[PDB]
């Protein structure tokens, strides 16, 4: 006998990925503000999505940590604020907005000296489990022009958005960099689907280049020849 | 109050590390976990479900991919001739490519377990003859002809009585030749008037239950 | 036995490892298929041939399973086959006349990976030639003998298993090596299992008799030999 | 009676030795690009190839500590990241490589001010164990000339490697160098070998100076002096 | 929500401490360790295992270096000439340095125990004659002659009956002369026609179960 | 002498840790509850009514 435990969910899961990276400089059109609001997907990590996308239906909780740093690599005392915005919650348009100090959405106070922020998402759809396929529409009416755009979208699977911040009220110091990672927890998956063969060419939609179309293996010259 | 040591390895943090963490939301109790059908709980629930094996391997006509999944087998032939041929490692490129447990390989390193190919005849009712598949086991070529074919392990495979044939690869491990599956004309492919030259064989392919996979590793499809 | 020539067998037996030979039991063997135990026809009694020992020579060694790898039966049931497993007892037998000395080391070293001389200063990244790493039948003489060719001190060698040939005492070894590997199941021409090692310590001298070369005769026979792929 | 406890294998090789010195200069043709690629071997800390070709066989774990400073031995405020890179996954060929966002390779991300990042690698052999020896070939085929390089090399001893970073996106402000250190655990070894008496030439291949033989031990003038 | 207060020593990280750390690779089984013969537990096993002594010392043959593991006993001696004589300390150079025993301890600095010596003679089976072994304790000088070597503890070896004997040493620990180990000419070296007028002697040396080393040191070969 | 190591998140304070922390008034007694009518226990008491 051998172990069939790393062919398990978790064991093909769990393991923090680097989801996102926000660039806070201090000159540049990049993030000019002051602030960044990263909405959350299983994205980012690219090489996540055809692993998700095995399953049609799944259901996890989510561990994020926060490693910050200067392009050098360099820490510098900075207090920044990772801001947790739940789904229908109203994220912040401004750097003074009031949204910061709504305390209905989480908030982290995180010394840069400090060792990476943790903190973990629980399940957040409507639905008894998170879907990646929705073959239709979510609202209950109209047919006219481009609702197409709309086809295929699951709102249901928000988690939410991460907000960070310096913090104010003047800007910083430092040029700062936040790199959010990204862990699953408790997997569980359903509906089996055929594992990915085209390159992706959307996010939340999973049209393909209809004209470059690239099989699925690697060819040979012939079905007699090695 | 209470004596502790800072041992080394503090105030790291390791991508993988299997730790608790503060909950964002205490109080927040999530939707409820109904039933849904078809929940898989391990990857080799998966390797163990046959799946189409492109065999014959044309890339350049991109307009006609389909014709991946299918063997040729025509009248013109003759005794002996060699139909197909493919190497018996699924987590290698690229007949198995095709192959959901050969795919799953991909984002995985190491592995061992037996392999079983099901063959499915597609041609006419009326139509009849009988082929050879032969394996060849690592080290060693392809046998040089069908007498040489019979030496080794083999099936005689008629359309007379079995439409469907599967072949059990016995073992193949990942200690990095790779083995040989052949398929031969035991016959000439026997057919009445107004019946098809020519008809076509789907391969199939899964893992048995004593399949198993060993280390993560992730693959090459891009996003954006 | 197909011809047993009685030697009075005696405690010149030696296990390999307190491991006698055994067939790999298929819990521990990983295969699923049934694996081809060979009957007798393969474990008769192959002896190599006779070595001529003389004051001047160094030593000999072979490679098992390299010996026999072209040599009969077993040669042709292991080229053919893909994988493996097997056990030997080596019988080396050296007559020699009441008036002879000399003293033999017959000894068994797993992996004996040889290293050749890479120039006398260091000047090669070189790597020993296909004849010397694997000699088979006809065997090969050592170069250098108090390292082992291998930077190794042969003065520590008996740590492995060993059998002492005092002319004055004895002139035969016996030694019976189990399968020792880290896989159950290996190639037979690409990885050679152990080495047969067999050096004149204490060397032969006379005052000129009527034989100036004592033989060397070493008959072997495989104990629990064990193959899978076929062709 | 006494105690054998000291004379067992693991009160024998138990403990962390330096294995790795790795130099990360700002200029300098050491390193130019700002990463490492270090594969892991037991050596460096030379005097372990003769305690561990000692025995033919081997097993255990492995305990990697990093301890991390400048030349002067100075510890300044950077942000260091260790990536481990197991076998057969796909080292990194340059700075930007994705090989350091691919989630299958473990990484450590310690700040240079944080104490000495620690972790453990287990036994990664797909064999039942380690050799230090392989007396043959580990292909399956071919004959010719110069195939002799590959003589006595065994590949599945390889345990991974690991990479150090800065981190990105700019050079370090920083002179750093990152010791290595390696610990042997659950320590199983198997056929016991005569041990090396000569200098050794080469890794991986134990040929020696054929004309420069050096015998084992001391010498002295004669039999029946002391 | 729990007081802990910081020792003195966090943070501090020492070559030696057996700490646990975080696994690199959680839900990685490794291969399962198959039975594999002579497994050794423990370095005494091998400090019991008897190994050639190299007593006699001559390294100008580089060319003959295999001359080192043999005495020379021939017909041309006499009565009480001193055939050879080493010392009863391994981890000390020299002649014990070609042993397994000699070149353990060197990886050790304090030890104890009990060792023996087992002699060989190798010559004609037609050659006799007897020679004395003695051993001579720490403190106290090599003896004068044969007769002063008796007092002391000494074996009659014959090479009538008995081609091989073993010396055993009562003790010997590291709390820091040796001891001293002589052989002798009892008698000539007695030959008949055709047989050879000289021979030569292996010496085989180890320590018997009571043999314990107590601390851990480290040696001298180069790597590259 | 008790081997213990940091884990990422220590220092953070999060506005919604539900921890306990030193009390500024020990032994300070507050003024006992006495039974008054009317207590909710629920918000949907109230989406009730």
């Amino acid at each position: 006998s051998h172990s069939t435990a790393e062919t398990t969910l978790d064991s093909f899961f769990s393991r923090a990925g680097l989801v996102g990276e926000i660039d806070l400089p201090l000159e540049g059109t990049t993030n000019p503000n002051g602030y960044a609001n990263w909405d959350i997907d299983i994205t980012g990590y690219a090489q996540m999505r055809r692993k998700v996308e095995l399953f049609t239906y799944m259901r996890f909780d989510a561990e994020f940590t926060f490693v910050a740093c200067t392009p050098t690599g360099e820490v510098v005392p900075q207090l920044l604020q990772y801001m947790f915005v739940p789904p229908g919650a109203p994220k912040p348009d401004s750097r003074e907005s009031l949204a910061w100090q709504t305390a209905t959405n989480p908030s982290v106070f995180v010394k840069l000296s400090d060792p990476p922020a943790q903190v973990s998402v629980p399940f957040m759809s409507p639905a008894s489990a998170y879907q990646w396929f929705y073959d239709g529409y979510p609202t209950f009416g109209e047919h006219k022009q481009e609702k197409d755009l709309e086809y295929g979208a699951c709102p249901n699977n928000m988690m939410g958005t991460f907000s960070v911040r310096t913090v104010g009220t003047s800007k910083s110091k430092y040029p700062l960099v936040v790199r959010i990672y990204m862990r699953m927890k408790h997997v569980r998956a359903w509906i089996p689907r055929p594992m990915r063969n085209q390159n992706y060419l959307f996010k939340a939609n999973p049209n393909y280049a209809g004209n470059s179309i690239k099989p699925t293996g690697a060819s040979r010259t012939a079905i007699t020849t090695l | 109050g209470f004596p502790t040591e800072l041992k080394p390895g503090t105030n790291q943090f390791l991508t993988t590390d299997d730790g608790v963490s503060a909950p964002i939301l205490p109080n927040f109790h999530p939707t409820p976990c109904i039933h849904i059908p078809g929940e898989v709980r391990n990857l080799l629930e998966l390797c163990q479900v046959e799946t189409i094996l492109e065999v014959n391997n044309v890339p350049t006509n991109a307009t006609s991919l389909m014709e991946r999944l299918r063997f040729p087998v025509s009248a013109q032939a003759g005794k002996g001739e060699l139909c197909a041929v493919f190497r018996a490692d699924p987590g290698r490129s690229g007949p198995w490519q095709s192959t959901l447990l050969g795919q799953l390989c991909g984002y995985y390193t190491q592995w061992s377990g037996s392999l079983e190919v099901t063959f499915m005849f597609t041609g006419s009712f009326m139509a009849t003859g009988k082929m050879l598949i032969a394996y060849t086991p690592p080290g060693g070529p392809l046998p040089k002809d069908r007498a040489t074919a019979m030496l080794g392990t083999h099936v005689i495979w008629d359309f007379g009585l079995q439409s469907s044939v599967t072949l059990v690869i016995p073992w193949i491990s990942n200690t990095h030749t790779t083995g040989l599956v052949s398929i031969w004309y035991q016959t000439n492919y026997v057919v009445p008037i107004g019946a098809p030259n020519t008809a076509y064989i789907i391969a199939l392919a899964a893992a048995q239950k004593n399949f198993t996979m060993q280390l993560c590793k992730d693959a090459s499809d891009i996003l954006q | 036995g197909n011809s047993t020539i009685t030697t009075q067998e005696a405690a010149n037996i030696i296990v390999g490892y307190g491991e006698w030979p055994s067939y790999c039991s298929d819990s521990d063997a990983t295969a699923v298929d049934k694996p081809t135990r060979p009957d007798v026809s393969v474990n008769r009694f192959y002896t190599l041939d006779t070595k001529l020992w003389e004051k001047s020579s160094k030593g000999w060694y072979w490679k098992f399973p390299d010996v026999l790898t072209e040599t009969g039966v077993f040669g042709q049931n292991a080229q053919f086959h893909y994988l493996y497993r097997s056990g030997f007892c080596i019988h080396v037998q050296c007559n020699a006349s009441k008036f002879h000395q000399g003293a033999l080391l017959v000894a068994v070293l797993p992996e004996y990976v040889i290293g050749t001389v890479a120039g006398g200063t260091g000047t090669e990244d070189s790597h020993p030639p296909y004849k010397q790493t694997q000699p088979g039948a006809d065997g090969f003489e050592l170069q250098h003998p108090y390292v082992l060719d291998a930077g190794i001190p042969i003065s520590q060698l008996t740590v492995c298993p060993h059998q002492w040939i005092n002319l004055r005492t004895n002139n035969c070894a016996t030694i019976i090596v189990p399968y020792i590997n880290a896989l159950p199941f290996d190639s037979a021409l690409n990885h050679c299992n152990f080495g047969l090692l067999v050096v004149p310590i204490s060397p032969l001298d006379y005052d000129q008799g009527a034989t100036p070369v004592i033989p060397i005769t070493i008959t072997l026979a495989p104990m629990c030999s064990e193959f899978a792929g076929l062709r």
